[PDB]
RNA sequence: GAUCAAGUGUAGUAUCUGUUCUAUCAGUUUAAUAUCUGAUA
């Protein structure tokens, strides 16, 4: 029985979402994957309208989505991990309405693999640095570079391996033009593996991690680590140097909690519940997903909660220490 | 073969019920966090949202199966 | 020390706790868990140990042309005219020293 | 019978590495194996014009051994 | 929690209409607990505008499907497959069978035949024994998959979709046997025996392929008026597909050829085998990619030319042979 | 004391013996560091350093001791850093790149170690220096520290400096660091531009000519890592250079170009206009300057103008090329390599914009030129832009000067030149059919050469009819290719086989021209002469000779007997494992010819009977052999063949073709699937055998069949053929067992990781560690092979009392 | 014993006699995945080794069919060592 | 089948000739044996 596959309507179930300039021109694109399809979306600033420029089956399951520019460049790249176990860099071709591969760096075995880089992307927001994180154990940097010519080059990996580790968030920190650093958050559970009574389970913590990449030594060094309150879910990258004060803010279970390395004070806000709410009081709450918007003398993120009710969060800065976060309700 | 140790998960003629079955769980909640439609799966037969589902996948790679045996 | 080879199930106690006594051999008892032994002894499409894992002799210490090959264009056609697929075993019939001696219109057919 | 015979030759040295082409050798020539004879006949005939008419360790070469 | 529902005529009623509803009564999904379940069933009156409640059925164990079999119901509780009567005041259990490995999640029927989907352990057919009243095992197949759906393509053959975004079709061997019996006295379940710790008689898997991503329906029919009959697939991704036969080898082989030189000469974006990712869980069989054939168009004439070579045709004649196989199923 | 004797002992145990005793003792330096101390360590560390004997890869080793011991040591080595510093500096400045990476790693690991302050206090003594070669150091080893390090921490330093009004040789040395910042780092610098531009740009407005010019250096270097980026950073420098270039002379002036050249290029096509005209005033000028370092500047920046996109095509055309041709395209300019290449390239770049005609036609009057050098010079630029652009532009009257100055050049050539060579072949090949009226007298000058006494100068001139016989087809190609062929004949009984390969090479390419009919020496002649030239010892005589017995074979198989190719096979037959890439190719090329050529029985026939009766390194390569008569015509010609050889009841014969069909497998690929099924009884025999050579190498079959047919379906004959291969699993033999692995990691592919863990879970917790050892080594095998696909196919385990094994999610309904 | 670091942007290189060879399975058959080497493997004298015997690299390193399918191309730099 | 001595050969693996094996318990060990180490005759 030989049999001939064909797609009628292509999947429309959004995984990632990424926006730039991947054009290379004033206006934003969004590139969506929709797992087993890489998309690019124009939204027309005029008419609102949503339009489709490409869709391409990338015959593979989309993991991690980062946009990323080099310094001094015009024109946004589309990093991706991937099951394939080979980060691909691709550019989007305008004229010739294409998604180019401009590099394919390959370090392991296929499939949606436990120690094998992929599920986690980060990049240094300069654009210097990429690191790709396997969920446990595993994790490699890749230093960017641009040639004369202008054209894209990439750096061998460098390991960044820690044993009995879980990494539940990798993001990249903005440290302004100083070395690349990158924060994970991991739980080592080396010691629950080895405990009869469970103890050490219910007492490991999850610890937040800065690995700094030392651009001239060519290493990766696991700078700092500490152990956090209460398990976060997700990071978000604060702006840093003359755009902000750095750092990270920690998503967790009915709390954010901003971090930075130095004499910086935790600050944590609890999220704000809804009044008369219906749900089950045992219910915690979570961030889902964030957005930063970044402007020429301000910032601010927003986060959703598993209801879909929306905050609006700012960071208060006496100098260059934030001093508060502040949460507003901004929409469902 | 002695590379082998080089991949976690493989195992030897002394593996126990337990830690091959706590491979088998890490390495499963590993494929449910790659594969985009089977966590669709189980966050539509839970009514749970994909990130959370995502974070109790995490909380369980812990400790997947309970204690080591003794 | 010999003690925990003392420490273990008798055949009879392995027998009586498991749902499929027919898959209990003598050795069974002698694993490291004789519980999931015989629990993946019983699993639906399993294929047994090769028996001579036992045996004091090493493995094996102990040709016909086929027919359209045998019966140009004839040679051709041996392969893309008249060729019969051969007996073939099912998953897990490994081979051992003595193996030898409404309507139905198929869919999808062209 | 493995035993060759040849005429139309220019050394002992020339007829042994010229025969060898043929296979494993223990004027005249004995190979150790039958075929060398089908293969003399066929190749070394015409090959001057040459001309061609009808104990553990040497079979051991013939072994496929790794 | 509605899990099962079917639409059915009982013979005993004749004409009447009846929707019949499985329930679990406080399901726990993790780790999976049950207070059992229950079978609610109404009489669909008002030209099927209005359910009627007629009664309300207690199970031991989730009713997880239900089928409408030879004018009575066929429900699978658990691993039980039960066949039931309307009666008047309860469903009355006609036939049982508890040798199903595990959890049922679908009942399909064609004549005497059921296949049954256990949630891990695949495909099991069923005979029913009229006269005998019996539901009897025959067949089975060799692989664990974690079903989702199934379709009846025919007499012999399922085509199968599982949780890990395959489908496969399964087909009885030539020969299988389905006048099967089971011991009264115990002998078929001690003596005489089944395969590997399976049935007796084995399936034979005559497709693989990852469409990845999972597929929760899949329906034999035809998309357009006057077009060829195709096998339709739905995916949790919100994506719908075809499977279509090739009709002769003057498709068959050319698409073969086809996807071989996509594979080298345009292959996957991020850096993925596409012969290892149709071959995901299990090899690829019988299924070739159009979603890879059909990149063909959107390849650069550089390589359009340089592929089209390899296939001794121009360009456009490869693009057309391409619009023909969609055009004469798919719109 | 004794304990840097046991720093002598692990310095021994690094520069000697074996990885883990050096991997041990390096650990051991390391972490014993602080106890041995900076001073200790380093009084004995820098004697190696500095010794003379030491090899690259010794000092590799001793710089990876040193960014270790520097890491631990950390604040410890800020006494020595000044006697540590001076012994390492000199790398920097060795002509070696790895000695000068090296000493670049190590001054970045002691600034990472010593504070910044200290590398301050250290290196600042030196900026003040007499010595040019002293400051010349210190300005590298700032660079490093300032790579090292943030870049903004050393600009506070650097804006003391470069406003050092005590000493010029401070403020220079402190340009030189901005300078040399911007040659180590590259593309990095572009974020911190502006603030080395800032420090620069009062430079080149100061009252000392060196450092107006090494001031000038530092833009040059800087715009030359920025591109093509950061134009808005040195806008502060444009005013300051227009009014030194207006102003300026020599050197001094070569400087300003320098920087100029570099600026172009970052500049909007407005800007890149109105200050490429700005140059041209003084840059024309400069064209006649006597120095060679300022001609080598000038030819760069008409490069790097020209080059940018909006200066005129027009522009160039009219002010650029006639004092350009003026001044540089005449004789003295061949004399000196340096120029010489530097001409070359900035003229194929003012031909990539202006046109190849327009260049062209002011170089061709002197392919007729006395001078050798000067005709090489114009024939190597002819031959690169016609290379890059074709004959597209080219009038008739502009071909009629370039063929006739191409045949004078190559007729006055004393000696083969390579670029004669390339420029005739180009020119004739990028012209095709345009060549057509020129035919005779090309021929007639190749012909011409190729009857010249000199070996060498025959070489070149087959090389020549080798590279271009395809545009000699055109016209009377029977006539002139033939007479070429017959000269080449006569060149067969070559005494030199450099020669002799160039005659193959040019008889090979008449031979992919001529249709085989209308051959000048016949193909009857043609054949006989080539069968003992096979046999000759050099590469390229082979090569060219069975690649030309390839297309007699292909092309014109019916001019010879059966018997003629059979014996010709039987020579060829030990080439298939020739050590020569290129021999080998040739060989299964032209073996897989003349295999259609004889025809596949007795070819095949003759394969068999040598596969029995020969040494094992003959009878690998009739394996070899009998695959390419199956890839070739017919597989289906073949395997009845094999079949019939395993009938024969002797184990010799029979491993033999077990050889063969596992060669075959490997070697059909995805044509084994039509195979399989007619194989398969073959391989059960192979397989039940007791035989271990059998059984090695039925498995060996059975991994080639697998790899080759994945995803094409015969998943049932390889699940058969696992319930044979599966027994051998405990087989001890070495040999044996890495052939079953190696079938088992084939079919885990072919038949997939569901099947290959059915077959293992019974042996995982099998009593005996005996099966339990073997078990896990194949399912570790499956596992590594196929982690994610494994997920769906582990089989349901129950939970116990203190364990849960079940996995709750895929038990889910939707 | 094969090195097994993680292998770089180094493309891995092969010596005449060595030519055309995978440096896995030593099969001269279908060449079809670059070899790729660690930067330790390929520095200094070590740059320009070829990857099965160290002696000076002709040609580019060719990982063949059969491994690239095995993924044995993803093991890690296969310098022999 | 294990085990001791001797010849011979190879990149490596080994082949080949001449011996031993006669009672129980304990320990070590093995899947179970066996070997090995003690004890009782
Ligand atoms: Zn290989
Ligand atoms: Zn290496
Ligand atoms: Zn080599």
């Amino acid at each position: 029985m030989f049999l001939y596959n064909l797609t009628l309507q292509r999947a429309t179930g959004i995984s990632f979402a990424i926006h730039g300039n991947f054009s290379g021109t004033k206006q934003q694109e969004i590139v969506v994957s929709r797992g087993k399809i890489l998309e690019l979306l124009r939204p027309d600033p005029n008419t609102g309208k949503v339009h489709t420029l490409l869709t391409v089956e990338v015959f593979g399951v989309i993991r991690s989505l980062m946009a990323f520019r080099l310094t001094g460049g015009t024109k946004d790249y589309i990093v991706v991990g991937s099951d394939s176990g080979r980060i691909v860099i691709l550019e989007y071709q305008p004229s010739k309405n294409m998604f180019e591969k401009i590099h394919q760096e390959t370090f392991g075995k296929s499939g949606c693999r436990r120690i094998v880089p992929g599920q986690f992307l980060a990049v240094d927001p300069k654009g210097r640095a990429v690191m790709i994180s396997a969920i446990e154990k595993q994790k490699l940097v890749y230093i960017l570079n641009r040639d004369a010519a202008a054209r894209l080059t990439i750096s061998s990996p460098l390991e960044a391996h820690k044993a009995n580790t879980l990494v539940y968030h990798v993001v990249g920190v903005d440290v302004g033009f100083e070395n690349p650093m990158f924060a994970c958050l991991e739980m080592d559970y080396e010691e629950a593996d080895n405990d009869p009574t469970g103890e050490a389970a219910a007492n490991t913590q999850q610890t937040l991690t800065f690995y700094e990449l030392d651009l001239g030594l060519n290493h990766v060094v696991r700078k700092y680590s500490e152990p956090l309150e209460e398990h976060g879910n997700f990071l978000i990258t604060v702006p840093g140097g003359s755009d902000g004060p750095s750092g990270v803010l920690i998503c967790s279970e009915n709390y954010i909690t901003y971090k930075n390395f130095g004499d910086q004070p935790d600050i944590r806000c609890p999220i704000p519940r809804r009044r008369n709410d219906l749900d089950d009081p045992e219910r915690g709450m979570i961030f889902v997903c964030s957005a930063t918007h970044k402007t020429k003398s301000m910032f601010f993120f927003l986060a959703q909660t598993e209801q879909g009710d929306i905050f609006k969060i700012t960071l208060e800065t006496d100098e260059d220490m934030v001093t508060e976060i502040r949460l507003k309700y901004f929409d469902t | 073969e002695h590379l082998q140790s080089k991949y976690i998960g493989t195992g030897h003629a002394d593996t126990t019920k337990w830690e091959w079955l706590v491979n088998q769980h890490r390495d499963s909640y590993c494929s449910y966090m790659g594969h985009f439609d089977l966590l669709n799966y189980f966050a539509i037969a839970e009514n749970e949202s994909k990130a959370r589902v995502r974070f109790n996948l995490m909380e369980k790679m812990l400790q997947p199966c309970g204690p080591p045996a003794d | 020390k010999k003690l925990r080879r003392m420490n273990r199930f008798t055949v009879a106690e392995l027998k009586q706790l498991v749902a499929r006594p027919d898959v209990v051999e003598m050795h069974d008892v002698t694993a490291q868990d004789p519980k999931l032994l015989v629990h993946l002894k019983a699993t639906r499409n399993s294929v047994p140990v090769p028996r001579h894992w036992c045996f004091k002799r090493k493995y094996l210490q102990g040709f016909e042309l086929p027919d359209f090959i045998k019966r140009y264009q004839k040679l051709h056609d041996a392969f893309f005219k008249w060729q019969t697929k051969p007996k073939l075993t099912i998953h897990g019939d490994l081979y051992y020293e003595g193996k030898e001696f409404i309507d139905r219109t198929p869919w999808g057919e062209l | 019978n493995t035993n060759v015979y040849v005429s139309g030759l220019p050394t002992v040295d020339e007829f042994i590495q010229l025969m060898s082409k043929f296979g494993i050798i223990m004027g005249l020539c004995c190979y150790l194996k039958r075929e060398s004879v089908e293969l003399a006949l066929k190749l070394l005939d015409e090959d001057y014009k040459l001309h061609v008419e009808v104990l553990s360790m040497q079979q051991k070469q013939l072994d496929w051994r790794p | 929690a509605a899990f099962s529902v079917a639409v059915c005529r009982f013979s005993n009623t004749g004409e009447d209409w009846y929707v019949l509803v499985g329930v679990a009564k406080d399901l726990i999904l993790n780790p999976r607990s049950v207070a059992g379940g229950f079978v609610y069933t109404y009489k669909l009156v008002n030209n099927g505008e209005k359910l009627e409640f007629l009664h309300k059925t207690p199970v031991e164990e989730v009713p997880a499907a239900i089928a409408p079999f030879q004018g009575r119901v066929l429900i699978g509780v658990g691993k039980l497959l039960r066949v039931y009567d309307l009666g008047k005041k309860k469903l009355l259990r006609k036939c049982e069978n508890k040798h199903i490995a595990n959890y049922i999640s679908g009942i399909q029927t064609i004549g005497h035949r059921v296949i049954v989907s256990d949630v891990q352990e695949s495909f099991i057919w069923v005979r029913y024994k009229r006269n005998e009243n019996q539901l009897i095992i025959f067949a089975d197949d060799t692989y664990p998959r974690w079903v989702t759906t199934a379709s009846l393509l025919d007499y012999d053959t399922v085509a199968g979709a599982d949780k890990f975004g395959n489908i496969c079709v399964v087909r009885l061997p030539p020969n299988t046997n389905d006048e099967v019996d089971e011991d009264p006295t115990g002998n078929k379940a001690l003596w005489d025996r089944g395969l590997l710790n399976g049935a007796s008689q084995k399936a034979e898997v005559i497709m693989n392929y990852h469409v990845g991503e999972t597929v929760l329906s899949l329906q034999k029919t035809t998309l357009i008026p006057g077009g060829s009959e195709s096998l339709v697939y739905t995916t949790l991704s919100g994506g719908i597909g075809i499977l279509v036969p090739f009709t002769s080898h003057e498709d068959h082989d050319f698409f073969q050829h086809v996807e071989m030189h996509l594979r080298s000469e345009h292959p996957p974006l991020c850096g993925r085998d596409h012969l290892s990712f149709r071959s995901y869980y299990f090899p690829v069989k019988n299924v070739i990619d159009g979603d890879l054939c059909e990149q063909f168009n959107s390849m650069e004439p550089n390589k359009q030319k340089n592929v089209s070579e390899e296939l001794d045709r121009t360009p456009p004649e490869v693009s057309k042979k391409l619009e023909d196989i969609r055009t004469r199923y798919a719109f | 004391e004794q304990k840097e004797r046991k720093i002598m002992k692990l310095l021994l145990k690094i520069k000697n013996g074996t990885p883990p005793m050096r991997k041990a003792a390096l650990r051991q330096i390391t972490d014993k560091a602080r106890e041995f101390g900076a001073g200790p360590l380093f009084n004995q560390i820098l004697p190696l350093l500095m010794s003379p004997t030491l090899e690259d890869q010794e000092r590799h080793l001793l710089v990876k001791v040193i960014d270790r011991i520097l890491y631990k040591l950390d604040d410890l080595v800020r006494p020595y850093v000044h006697k540590i510093l001076v012994v390492i500096e000199p790398l920097l400045i060795d002509e070696d790149y790895y000695a000068r990476v090296e000493g670049r790693e190590i001054i970045s690991n002691l600034a990472k170690a010593a504070g910044l302050a200290t590398m301050i206090s250290t290196m600042r003594p030196d900026i003040d220096n007499m010595d040019e070669y002293v400051r010349n150091t210190t300005a590298r080893a700032f660079a490093v520290v300032a790579s090292a390090l943030g870049i903004p921490s050393l600009l506070p330093f650097l804006k003391a400096v470069c406003k050092s009004k005590k000493s010029w040789q401070a403020r220079h040395t402190g340009i030189k660091i901005v300078q040399q910042i911007a040659i180590l780092m590259g593309c990095a610098i572009l974020p911190h531009l502006r603030s080395l531009v800032e420090i620069i740009e009062h430079g080149l407005v100061d009252e000392q000519q060196k450092v107006r010019t090494i001031s000038a250096l530092a833009i040059a270097a800087l715009a030359e890592a920025a591109t093509p980026y950061g134009i808005e950073s040195f806008d502060s420098v444009l005013k300051p250079l227009w009014k030194g270039i207006r102003q300026h002379r020599g050197k001094g002036l070569a400087a300003f170009l320098k920087a100029i050249g570099y600026l172009i290029p970052l500049m909007d096509a407005e800007y890149a206009n109105y200050y490429t005209r700005e140059v041209m005033l003084i840059l024309i000028r400069e064209f006649q300057s006597p120095d060679e370092e300022m001609k080598k500047i000038v030819l760069k920046v008409v490069k790097q103008c020209c080059g940018t996109d909006g200066v005129e095509a027009n522009y160039i055309k009219t002010e650029i090329l006639p004092p350009f041709f003026k001044h540089f395209w005449q004789h003295r300019m061949a004399l000196d390599r340096r120029n010489y290449r530097q001409l070359v390239d900035t003229t194929v770049e003012l031909a990539n914009k202006v046109g190849a005609a327009e260049i062209i036609s002011r170089i061709v009057d002197d392919l007729k030129d006395e001078a050798e050098q000067y005709r090489k010079m114009v024939m190597e630029t002819i031959e690169k832009i016609m290379g890059n652009l074709g004959a597209a532009d080219i009038d008739h009257k502009l071909e009629e000067q370039l063929i006739d100055g191409i045949l004078y050049a190559f007729q006055e050539q004393t000696t083969e030149d390579s670029v004669m060579l390339n420029g005739f072949g180009t020119v004739v090949n990028a012209l095709g059919k345009r060549v057509k009226p020129y035919l005779p007298q090309i021929c007639g000058t190749v012909l011409w050469r190729l009857n010249n006494k000199s070996a060498k100068v025959r070489q070149q001139a087959a090389d020549l009819i080798s590279r271009t016989a395809v545009v000699m087809k055109t016209c009377q190609e029977e006539k002139l290719m033939g007479h070429l062929g017959v000269v080449l004949y006569e060149y067969l009984g070559e005494e030199y086989p450099e020669v002799l390969g160039s005659i193959l090479g040019a008889l090979k390419a008449i031979v992919n021209v001529i249709g085989m009919h209308k051959m000048t020496p016949p193909i009857k002649d043609l054949l006989p002469r080539l069968t003992p030239i096979l046999k000759n010892r050099h590469e390229k005589v082979q090569e060219n000779c069975i690649d030309l017995v390839g297309r007699i074979a292909d092309r014109g198989a019916e001019y010879v007997s059966a018997r003629e190719w059979m014996r010709i096979c039987f020579e060829l037959l030990e080439l298939l494992k020739a050590h020569k890439k290129a021999i080998r190719r040739a060989t299964v090329n032209t073996f897989g010819y003349i295999a259609k050529a004889i025809g596949p029985h007795d070819v095949l026939a003759t394969l068999l009977n040598n596969l029995k009766v020969q040494e094992r390194q003959n009878r690998v390569c009739t394996t070899v052999a009998i695959a390419i008569v199956a890839e070739t015509c017919s597989p289906f010609t073949v395997l009845p063949a094999l079949m019939n050889e395993y009938r024969v009841p002797e184990l010799n014969v029979q491993n033999g073709v077990l050889k063969s069909l596992s060669f075959l497998f490997e070697y059909i690929g995805e044509m084994g699937k039509d195979y399989i099924y007619a194989v398969t009884p073959l391989l059960e025999d192979a397989l039940m055998d007791r035989d271990l050579v059998h059984r090695q190498t039925a498995s060996a079959v059975v991994q080639h069949m697998s790899l080759g047919v994945y995803g094409f379906g015969c998943e049932d004959s390889l699940n058969h053929l696992l319930n044979y291969v599966w027994p051998n699993v405990f087989e001890t033999s070495p040999h044996v067992i890495q052939a079953v692995m190696g079938a088992l990691e084939g079919l885990r592919v072919a038949i997939g990781p569901c099947r290959m863990l059915q077959y293992c879970l019974q042996g995982l917790f099998h009593p005996a560690r005996k099966v339990r050892d073997v078990y896990w080594k194949i399912y570790n095998s499956i596992y590594i092979g196929s982690q994610d696909a494994l997920i769906a196919h582990y089989p349901r385990i129950y939970n116990d009392d203190k364990n849960t094994y079940i996995r709750y999610e895929l038990d889910y309904i939707l | 014993i094969f090195c097994r670091k993680q292998a770089g942007v180094a493309i891995g290189r092969l010596c005449e006699k060595c030519d055309g060879k995978c440096v896995i399975c030593d099969s001269y058959v279908r060449p079809c995945t670059l070899v790729r080497i660690c930067d330790e493997c390929n520095y200094g004298s070590y740059q320009g080794r070829c990857v099965i015997c160290g002696g000076p690299g002709v040609s580019d390193a060719y990982y063949c069919k059969e491994c690239t399918i095995q993924e044995k191309d993803r093991d890690g730099c296969p310098k022999i060592v």
